[PDB]
RNA sequence: UAUCUGGUUGAUCCUGCCAGUAGUCAUAUGCUUGUCUCAAAGAUUAAGCCAUGCAUGUCUAAGUAUAAGCAAUUUAUACAGUGAAACUGCGAAUGGCUCAUUAAAUCAGUUAUCGUUUAUUUGAUAGUUCCUUUACUACAUGGUAUAACUGUGGUAAUUCUAGAGCUAAUACAUGCUUAAAAUCUCGACCCUUUGGAAGAGAUGUAUUUAUUAGAUAAAAAAUCAAUGUCUUCGGACUCUUUGAUGAUUCAUAAUAACUUUUCGAAUCGCAUGGCCUUGUGCUGGCGAUGGUUCAUUCAAAUUUCUGCCCUAUCAACUUUCGAUGGUAGGAUAGUGGCCUACCAUGGUUUCAACGGGUAACGGGGAAUAAGGGUUCGAUUCCGGAGAGGGAGCCUGAGAAACG
RNA sequence: CCGGUUGGCCGGUCGGAUUUCCAACGGGGCCUUUCCUUCUGGCUAACCUUGAGCUUGGCGAACCAGGACUUUUACUUUGAAAAAAUUAGAGUGUUCAAAGCAGGCGUAUUGCUCGAAUAUAUUAGCAUGGAAUAAUAGAAUAGGACGUUUGGUUCUAUUUU
RNA sequence: GAAUUUGGACAAACUUGGUCAUUUAGAGGAACUAAAAGUCGUAACAAGGUUUCCGUAGGUGAACCUGCGGAAGGAUCAUU
RNA sequence: AUCCGUAACUUCGGGAUAAGGAUUGGCUCUAAGGGUCGGGUACGAUCAACUUAGAACUGGUACGGACAAGGGGAAUCUGACU
RNA sequence: AAAAAAAAAAA
């Protein structure tokens, strides 16, 4: 109250970050950033608790001071940088390239990959609007304000880009049939290759999409993030591949592979 | 309704920044400024011919609908561009297993682009707030 | 884990209550108490009072350092290692404690800002500022204080202080330096009729006002007011440019002026490199800091819909002096009776208004349960409110702040 | 007619599964007088489209775009959303248990790896299928519906001339 | 550019009354409950010794009496 | 004099100018409230009054400025009243 | 179809 925040408890960050409810009653606060703090990593997180590199936030700062990491190629000397969806990561030591994106649980999946593969990223176009001396630009998810793009591309787009200059390598439009991942809700994880939308003028336009197996669902154009066409993706994908099992096939595959 | 002599208070009212040049003679005797306000709803030609103002109106009026779309029925149009709507509702009390009838009065700006009586069924769109009650306009007219 | 028992009678069967029984992260208490783990704890009555001591301060390579401080660099004669104090910048509005107020108020879930502000982040983002703008100018870069400190003192005493003497800045404070083109205006002059001209000035961003574009379902012809693109001047005519939202006077752009005139780097560290017409010549890296605007993030403020305990031994309440609405204006960051002026007479109510009470902060949830349910919830999380009671206000992005 | 779930010989695999099967069970479509909204477009779709046994050419949704329109609810199914913690609850060594969300596996020399689910979470509000039940409206001094037609009145207007 | 200053809005706090609400004394009065082997009688329970009861009005030391109308919970389910 | 506020009790009519309070000048302005005439088979021109409300300015906080002009309340005995 | 009142309580 009057004025800002700058603290977190524990019990009171997202479930998704699996911190004990034990360990003190805090929780660091992301500082802001490119990311919704709702959904975001960072990377004191990312390194202790997923990763095990560290076991405190003094090392973690060290790390950082020392400037091993960097983030869209960026060094980001922050303890609670925030880190969401889409988010490659750079460790020059170990020559190790992570690529945030979520598993079937919701949870944030430590999907190591290629240098090839770090050196671009997918951003969900948020808006397209025209800056000051007629100049047309767009806005992402990831905060990022980009410049002269296609004329071709509207909202809800996703788009290719080069993470060493934040220009437009390419870009993918929304359409049926095409290959989408999930931000959020109760179906997060999935990937489905949308079937249809619906547009319910005045709010909230919905969409259907079928995942590989055929099972159905529906989400919202909030939530969903389109990453390629059908079959291949724009991307690597971690295990799951956005299938959603059932907890009964679940234990039987654990079973069949204890 | 029923035309109100349009120029009757102290201000001179129109539509800001809708500046007609004298020095250009046409037919449009005036110009009036409408739009359509979108969710299929049909901004009349009652509009878009009269002459009154209503900077509250939606149709010719600095506003913009957002929100919620309710019903009502009318029981008091005795304001001056505005009315009252009962919102009729029943209410789930689960100890019993039922409900019980229950309303709102709520106040809603209107339009004179619409004439409109006590009973007559209608549906409003929500505004910002217009006054210290009424954060809605009429949108719609259902009877006669 | 869907259970009953004793007691009205001389005895009987019922109603009906009393007592009994079980449990309580519901408290207090008596007696007793050897171990391991986990762990509530001045909330209830007095949101009553408080001794004392702590609880918000803070630096790097990178704002200012002649400490008459420490060290020794020895690369250094301007400085250049460390480094108290003080200036500056940030923070101190987070957090923590309590539940007194508060009954459509809070709050929950659910909407909206096409009705608004937003430090910090993150990503983008100023060639246009020499003003008779041909000597008017420092642009290898402009000026003045002032602390700290020296020393003189006042006070009984306070995180009290004055006078006198210096000195710095990312402190205050002005102020320059870069294209070109194109479009407008005026316009000398040649003068023509087809009529053309040299030359001058203006043209960033920001604020304010006004005006314009910001669109379009379909196809052809008739002439003309004037010829317009060029002509084989018959008239070939196309080319013409327009994004988004469900929807705007949206975004954005353009003209005219306005502004007591904003912003557009007189800053700092490390590296010191290339070109030579070898001059302290011209270029040149990796950073930190700072700044306009947009967006984002952290939020904030208002806000839609539905829902809250008990009371009729409260039934009519509001409206003088704002109550419901309208118009215009002021104020606001911004909508709005938020306030003012004028006008109309409206608004709520037996579907319980208004009023009163609460031993009432609301929820998430706790206890007990066959099921339905009843009771509770100050209290480890969210949102509110408050700092002995009230009102007010500077600072700042942010407070009606209370360490 | 279509095709789904259970079944059932078979077990043609070695107490797991197939496919042709008698039945039941639930879904979709067609015709029975049964519009069960269509205007403009394109995929023309499934296409009389047939080239000799895989080819040169049917009807707009099954793909969207926009349009005129478009009786109202209640109820119910599904879906989303209902912060965490708590609650029930899967797995798992806290030495059991309360607890906790960790842990386990190796040649332990270099390392590998499952995880940290799920369910409820009123009511209100959002989207969707149904269309019984209970209400609501319609065309009766027909200013009623279709509409190939027939004047006309008003409104708006691109392409070109 | 300090002291100071006019006017304005916010308006604490005080003074006086007005009202509401909660407790608190109060001579005396009139009830209730309980205790008591008190006094006066014996109104009611049986046809309770005048059948009870209701409403109403009046009266009397007290229960209670009486008048009008009603009821059976009566002491009559009954006289073709 | 204007505005506000008004108890018990009551024969419901009163009590009640209850009680109790505020304001009141002058000057300059504003607002509202009217009449008579004009219209083929919404107005406009003219005329003239005193009443009410409000806002600035001003004064040695004064103003029903002299005159004029009620003291009130709680209770009792008594007679109803004029 | 004159009259005929009272009997502490406890079990």
């Amino acid at each position: 109250a009057r004025g800002p925040k700058k603290h977190l408890k524990r019990l009171a960050a997202p479930h998704h970050w699996l911190l004990d409810k034990l360990s003190g009653c805090y929780a660091p606060r992301p500082s802001a950033g490119p990311h919704k703090l709702r959904e975001s990593l960072p990377l004191i997180v990312f390194l202790r608790n997923r990763l095990k590199y560290a076991l405190n936030g003094r090392e973690v700062k060290a790390i950082l001071m020392q400037r091993h990491v960097k983030v869209d190629g960026k060094v980001r000397t922050d303890t609670t940088y925030p880190a969401g969806f889409m988010d490659v990561i750079t460790l020059d030591a170990t020559n190790e390239n992570f690529r945030l994106v979520y598993d079937v649980k919701g949870r944030f999946a430590v999907h190591r990959i290629t240098d090839e593969e770090a050196s671009y990223k997918l951003g969900k176009v948020k808006k397209v609007q025209l800056g000051k001396k007629g100049v047309p630009y767009v806005v992402t998810h990831d905060g990022r304000t980009i410049r002269y793009p296609d004329p071709n591309i509207k909202v809800n787009d996703t788009v290719k880009i080069d993470l060493a200059s934040g220009k437009i390598t390419d870009f993918i439009k929304f359409d049926a049939g095409k290959l989408v991942y999930v931000t959020g809700g109760r179906n997060l994880g999935r990937i489905g290759t949308i079937v249809h939308k619906e547009r319910h003028d005045g709010g909230f336009d919905l969409v259907h999409i079928k995942d590989s197996l055929d099972n159905t669902f529906v989400t919202r154009l909030n939530n969903v993030f389109v990453i390629g066409e059908q079959g291949k993706p724009y991307i690597s994908l971690p295990k799951g591949k956005g299938i959603k099992l059932s907890i009964a096939e679940e234990r039987d595959r654990r079973r069949a592979q204890q | 309704s029923t035309e109100l002599t349009v120029q009757s208070e102290r201000a001179f009212q129109k539509q800001p920044h809708i500046f007609n040049n004298p020095k250009v003679k046409t037919s449009k005797r005036t110009k009036r400024w409408y739009k359509n306000a979108g969710l299929g709803f049909k901004t009349p030609k009652t509009a878009i011919e009269g002459s009154y103002i209503d900077k509250k109106c939606p149709f010719t009026g600095l506003v913009s609908i957002r929100g919620k779309i309710l019903t009502g029925t009318v029981v008091s149009t005795k304001m001056h561009r505005t009315i009252v709507i009962r919102r009729a509702y029943l209410h789930y009390i689960p100890k019993y297993n039922r409900y019980e009838k229950r309303h709102k009065n709520v106040p809603v700006h209107v339009s004179p682009a619409f004439r409109v009586q006590v009973g007559d069924i209608v549906t409003v769109g929500q505004c910002r707030p217009i006054s210290k009650t009424v954060r809605f306009n009429v949108v719609k007219v259902s009877a006669a």
